[PDB]
């Protein structure tokens, strides 16, 4: 089986920075892609950057690119995501979604394997 | 002893297991790998039984993308933040992940910089493709970057009109509409080109000059090499070449004008708009390259091999192909390098047991060829005084398998016939010819568009290992291979053409799992050197040239009769060259009776004659050239400059012709039209001469 | 059946009846006597056995005067009365006073004007002189009419440096310090030259291009012709030559500046003056040219006769010779062209008897070669294609007898040891030598400077109908005719050369009383055309090449090493083309020992050895040509760009190094010179293994 | 024998115009050469201008090249010499010179085949 372990939660006031971390354990396919999907407490599910096995990623919340920044590494199949300057609406719950084509989408259907999820609050 | 015993010693599991052997790990021209490799086929064509095996070296300049810095073409917000990135590499193909030199794609020889701008849509950046922005839909594509489709022309056409329109930097992609056949599953799980899958190869305008720093001359050891702003045909701008996967992601925010018709449209879920920039919402993101890729000059070898000849050993018949690859090369070349390598071992056990032929028999696995047909053209400048005066003729060997539906062959008008004969000869490896000549079906697959009852025989263009021997040498080439349906598939090429998944697995399941193609091929190959180079007189026939020349005369004829008012205003006429293509034709029957009756027994006559056939080929040879490519000299076959790998025979009046009522001068154009008449009714009427009584 | 025969069947009365014949009435180029004489020649050759015999034609352009209006040179007053006008026409010699068609002297291709300005003495005309006049004398010709003496140089290099200089016009004239031998009366009691005697010659810078409206393609019916003013090599301001009869009424009023040296002062009471304009009594007069001659395309025609040869009929050996004179041409070139009619008769009644070459001969009277060498340039740039792969060697003829002292020989390396063995058989008709042979005689009067009791052979430079074959083709080429004492005399030419004065009774009584030099000269080109064309293997010898060209290197390399600080600067070496030198000398003595031993019977194997010692000689042909010139492509022997006529072997390196202190940068020049150098030891060792084992 | 036959004697007044025509009789030579010579009464003798058969001609009198010009005609054997706006000082005798050599010489010395003479008294 394939397990999406999350970690890396917090809560930070605004202004802070978090680091979202996962790793991909069991994954048996050669080639995977995945990403960092963010639902509000009160909104619908939206992706936010998604990246590849072949080195490629993009970050969906275009208006908030500079404040997100996603990166990874093959050697511990683990991705970080990172945060700079958190205000308030940042406040949500994190999934990960992985899938066997090295593509990306900001569609969740499109994702089988989805993570454990995690609370991120800013005051 | 006997051409049959050389065709019956030829087996598929010999070409199997070659196959297996040079489809294994990369090799990329001037690496170790190529070395090695090398190395391994002087060792073994020494074991089969060539009288003398050589590696002849060269230091040319290569391209390499730099280790540390890999290239990727980003997007850029306002503040630079690169919001999407392209992918780095390409997924390994199965069972080959702990495979390592596998260079990520790139295209050779691109310049560094770190270009900034918009984009515009130009599809396949053809010449009427920019026309049809500029004169037409009002688009500047100068200081925005242009990304293109592959297809249709050679990339280097299309980085040298992006360049003519002034853009920064070129982005090449392979649309599904061009290179995915349907109904056929991906690479893993078929023969069709997945997302990541991205073709390679060079975007340089050499006009068949070889090593880019010594035009005209060998690059040997105590060489002078030109300073690379002054070398020949060098791109000026950055150009990288991606998937449709990443394409997409290029194309879905493209916005402002839409596309001119649907043609241009391909078949990615994208607007496919032409407008510079994206859409309002994200026009002030920017895209910017990233290349890094450096040049350099490095040692290639070429490996050369020798059976001479029982009784001319001075007449050299040539049996070419490259060895060179991208990443494994599992059609593109070892397909054709297995075949060499099975052919060269039927001729040695043949050797090993008395036999020698009659004329020298020259095998050549040549190197650099991807990057310019760098090796063949190098070897061929440095025996360039040899080859003019003792090549009968070459026989090149790419790729093998296109395709499992039917033969194709591009060959000089010289060997039609003997083309025709071998092919009666062997057999049918197709279904529904089970105990058929392979002649009936090529002929009923691929009919002659004139003729009916004659299989089609195409012209022989340029971009491969022939073109150094044919187009500028003058020495009478031909080439064999399978390839795909003609008239169905309508795409271009293969879809994992210079890709990573073109590996061996690909060749042994969705391209020929019994290799009773690639045997078929080898046959052909094979008999065709073996009749070449054995029979006592040489399978030439003149009738087939001046059959040819006639319908190109009166095809350029009739592109001319286009502008009847210029020419009769300008006095604009053909005759010239019809009475030189009927003087060819008279002379040319009369040589054909001689050949008919004169007395084999003598071999000074005997001599005489095949000389004559010898040099009927390179007569058609313009010592001058073409205009601005004096490596270009046949003066029928020769590439034509604007409609390259489209164009029509008789490239100088053809060029001249071209876009003729756009000129600003008309009685210039039409006087170099008249002068390029001139040099080719002159050119058919000496080569004609040729063929008269000697003396 | 024997050279013997051949060789005793020429007759000293049949040299003295065709010269006879040809020199009674003008026969200049494109004029109806010319065509008259050129279908005698056919009939005649036709009768005597020639297998075949035609007149081939071609429309080139050349240059005539206008009868109505003359050419000649003023002295205009301030209000230009034209105080002194030059002669109109020479004397004509006694008995030819009611010859009709008697054209005036004139530079061919001069274009029209009536320039005027001051006078400028620029010695010879040559680049010392045009430096010492601009870097040390302080003095400007731009604006001036330069008038020079004849000798030392090309007519067309004064013409071009004048150009270069900026001046308005040309005046060309006869010193007798050049052309007045001592102790020697004029024409009408001896052999020097009159007051009235004019040179007449072309203008032309032509470079090997033949034809100026048609470069690099024969002038057929069918032909386009460029504009005149996009002609190649054409003078762009009137140069007319004059006797110096009037050069001293012309140079007696200069004034200015004294002359530099002794060496710029001729032998006319002339203070000989170099400062603009006269005198300042005669400041005020200035000179006026009046140049109405006009250029036309007429029709010339090249006798070509065919004997076919018994055993190898591809393969020509060629005796040419031009027919086309001046005014009358008693030596030049008739005194050739006759001893070309008796090798004709001779090898006519030769093949009436029973007998024929193993080789082909092709016999040429050239038409138009005082013109820029058109007609036989022509003729090869039709045939071409034939020759490349079917000339073995090339016999220029032109104007035998030079002078009655010595004899002369001007050929390729692959010659000379032939030349020797032929000039061992004939005998010495030179007094103090009877009944001895005519080479010892040759070898005691013209001794090798560099060699002991071997005969001195000058190198093959250009300006005769053996320059397109040898310069661009690559044909061997000789040369032999009878001239002056090499030390004695120094003078250039002879006095009356290309002058009215040239007629039969000055060969009859001053050259050749008893014809017995043209006789031997007749000898020395009919034996080694027969030699040539009749050998069983090829007479050539590739150690005297390989001689010569470590001579040229060292040569070459002593030139460079003039600058040592700058080649250890820029790091320029000799060490390609000293190894290439090695190397062919190497292959060269192998190959010469394998065609010590060898089976002659085989006729294979002795084509195979006499197609590599064929093709030795145009191994050395560069593709590409000359930087410039590309009509000039041997590399070893091509003509030099500035110091012409007077240059070194390796002509590349020579021009590159040519006036290299004085280049702007030096860093380009001497990257020149090391890709001339490059070019040249690529050269050298792709014409060495030429000569390596086939295959 | 070699006659040089004079004519075109006239004292026409100041501004006139005369025709000196000489004809040369006998002259067996292919090549001549002929000069005009001018002797005041008060001043030695001096030259004018030459002609040659060559078509080549001289005006040694630089002070009279619009006044004094000359011509020769083979046809007729002859040779014509032009006044133009004769002045007093004119005054004089003329004579015509002939010698074998074609060139043109001021010395009276080469010429040996001399002319009858002609007065010509301009008032
Ligand atoms: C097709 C067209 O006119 N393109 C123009 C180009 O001529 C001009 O040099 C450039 C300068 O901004 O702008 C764009
Ligand atoms: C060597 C030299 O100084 N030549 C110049 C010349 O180029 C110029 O045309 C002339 C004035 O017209 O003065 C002088
Ligand atoms: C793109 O690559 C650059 C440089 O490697 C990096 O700084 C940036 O974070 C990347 N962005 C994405 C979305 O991968
Ligand atoms: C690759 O890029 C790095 C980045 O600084 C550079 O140091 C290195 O020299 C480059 N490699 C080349 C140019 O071969
Ligand atoms: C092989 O032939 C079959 C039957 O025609 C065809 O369906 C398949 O596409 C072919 N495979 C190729 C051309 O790679
Ligand atoms: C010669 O000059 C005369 C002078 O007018 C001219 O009429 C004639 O055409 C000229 N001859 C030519 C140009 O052949
Ligand atoms: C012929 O020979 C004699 C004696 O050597 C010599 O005086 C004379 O000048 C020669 N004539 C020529 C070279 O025309
Ligand atoms: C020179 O020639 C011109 C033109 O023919 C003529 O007018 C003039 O009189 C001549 N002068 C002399 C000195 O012969
Ligand atoms: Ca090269
Ligand atoms: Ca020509
Ligand atoms: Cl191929
Ligand atoms: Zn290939
Ligand atoms: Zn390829
Ligand atoms: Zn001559
Ligand atoms: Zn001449």
């Amino acid at each position: 089986q394939v397990q999406l372990q999350e970690s890396g939660g917090g809560s930070v006031q605004a202004g802070g920075s978090l680091r979202l971390s996962c790793a991909r354990s069991g994954w048996p396919y050669s080639t995977y892609s995945m990403n960092w999907f963010r639902q509000a407490p009160g909104k619908e599910r939206e992706a936010v950057a998604g990246i590849s096995s072949t080195m490629s990623g993009i970050i969906f919340a275009e208006s908030k690119a500079g404040q997100f920044t996603i990166s990874q590494d093959n050697a511990k199949n683990t991705v970080y995501l990172q945060m700079n300057n958190l205000k308030p609406e940042d406040t949500a719950i994190y999934y990960c979604a992985a899938r066997r084509d090295y593509s990306l989408s900001s569609s969740s259907d499109d994702f089988d394997y989805w993570g454990q999820g995690t609370q991120v609050t800013v005051s | 002893h006997n051409m049959k015993a050389f065709l019956d010693e030829l087996k598929a599991e010999n070409i199997k297991k070659f196959l297996y052997n040079f489809t294994q790990i990369p090799h990329l021209a001037g690496t170790e790998q190529n070395f090695q490799l090398a190395k391994q086929i002087q060792s073994q064509w020494k074991e089969f039984g060539l009288d003398s095996v050589e590696l002849a070296h060269y230091d040319v300049l290569l391209s390499y993308p730099n280790k540390t810095h890999p290239n990727y073409i980003s997007i850029i917000n306002e503040d630079g933040n690169e919001i999407f990135n392209t992918s780095l590499f390409e997924p390994p193909p199965p069972g080959y992940e702990n495979v390592s030199d596998i260079v990520p794609p790139f295209s050779a020889f691109s310049p560094q910089g770190m270009p900034e701008g918009d984009l515009v849509y130009v599809n396949y950046a053809r010449t009427e493709d920019f026309f049809k922005l500029e004169r037409d839909m009002k688009i500047n594509c100068s200081g925005k970057i242009v990304i293109a489709r592959y297809g249709k022309v050679f990339r280097g056409n299309k980085v040298k009109n992006a360049q003519l329109a002034g853009a920064k930097g070129v982005i090449l992609y392979s649309d599904p509409a061009d290179y995915f056949a349907p109904g056929v599953k991906s690479y893993p799980d078929g023969w069709n080109l997945p997302g990541g899958g991205v073709q390679r190869g060079n975007i340089l305008n050499l006009n068949g000059a070889g090593d880019p720093l010594t035009p005209g001359y060998p690059a040997n050891e105590y060489a002078y090499r030109r300073g690379i702003a002054e070398a020949v045909g060098l791109p000026s701008i950055p150009v990288h070449p991606i998937g449709y996967y990443d394409a997409q992601k290029l194309l879905e925010k493209m916005g402002g004008s839409a596309p001119p018709d649907s043609s241009w449209r391909g078949s990615l879920k994208v607007p496919y708009n032409v407008g510079p920039g994206f859409t309002g919402n994200f026009s002030t993101q920017k895209v910017k390259m990233h290349i890094h890729s450096t040049n350099e000059v490095t040692r290639i070898y070429n490996v050369i091999g020798t059976l001479r000849g029982a009784v001319e050993p001075d007449r050299y018949v040539i049996l070419g192909g490259h060895r060179d690859s991208w990443v494994f090369g599992g059609i593109d070349p070892q397909s054709g390098a297995a075949v060499v390598h099975e052919i060269v071992r039927s001729f040695g056990t043949l050797k090993k047991e008395g036999w020698r032929p009659r004329r020298t028999i020259l095998f050549a696995s040549w190197d650099a060829e991807e990057f310019g047909l760098l090796g063949s053209t190098e070897w061929a400048e440095e025996n360039s005084r040899l080859l003019q005066e003792r090549g009968v003729a070459y026989i090149n060997a790419d790729s093998s398998i296109e395709g499992n539906y039917t033969l194709r062959v591009d060959c000089t008008p010289l060997m039609y016939s003997l083309v025709h004969n071998l092919t009666k000869e062997l057999k049918s490896p197709d279904e529904g010819f089970e105990g058929k000549s392979l002649y009936e079906s090529w002929t009923k697959k691929s009919p002659s568009p004139e003729f009916s009852g004659m299989p089609r025989i195409s012209k022989l263009g340029s971009g491969n290992d022939f073109e150094v021997f044919f187009q500028r040498l003058g020495i009478a080439s031909g080439r064999a291979r399978y390839t795909k349906n003609w008239e169905t598939n309508k795409f271009s090429g293969y879809p994992l053409y210079h890709s990573v998944y073109e590996t061996y697995e690909l060749v042994e399941k969705f391209y020929d799992p019994m290799f009773k193609y690639h045997l078929t091929v080898a046959q052909v190959r094979g008999g065709m050197v073996f009749e070449l180079a054995n029979s006592i007189v040489l399978p030439f026939d003149c009738r087939d040239y001046a059959v040819v020349l006639r319908k190109y005369a009166d095809k350029i004829y009739s592109i001319s009769m286009k502008h009847p008012q210029e020419m009769k205003t300008y006095s604009v006429s053909f005759d010239s060259l019809f009475s030189a293509v009927k003087n060819f034709t008279e002379i040319a029957s009369k040589f054909s009776e001689r050949l008919q009756d004169f007395d084999k027994s003598n071999p000074i006559v005997l001599r005489m004659m095949n000389d004559q056939l010898m040099f009927l080929e390179r007569a058609f040879i313009d010592p001058l050239g073409l205009p601005d490519r004096p490596f270009y000299r046949h003066v029928i076959y020769a590439p034509s400059s604007h409609n390259k790998y489209a164009g029509e025979s008789f490239p100088g009046i053809y060029d001249a012709l071209f876009d003729i009522e756009s000129k600003v001068d008309p009685s210039k154009a039409w006087g170099e039209v008249k002068r390029q008449i001139y040099v080719a009714a002159f050119t058919v009427q000496a080569a004609a001469e040729t063929l008269s009584e000697v003396a």
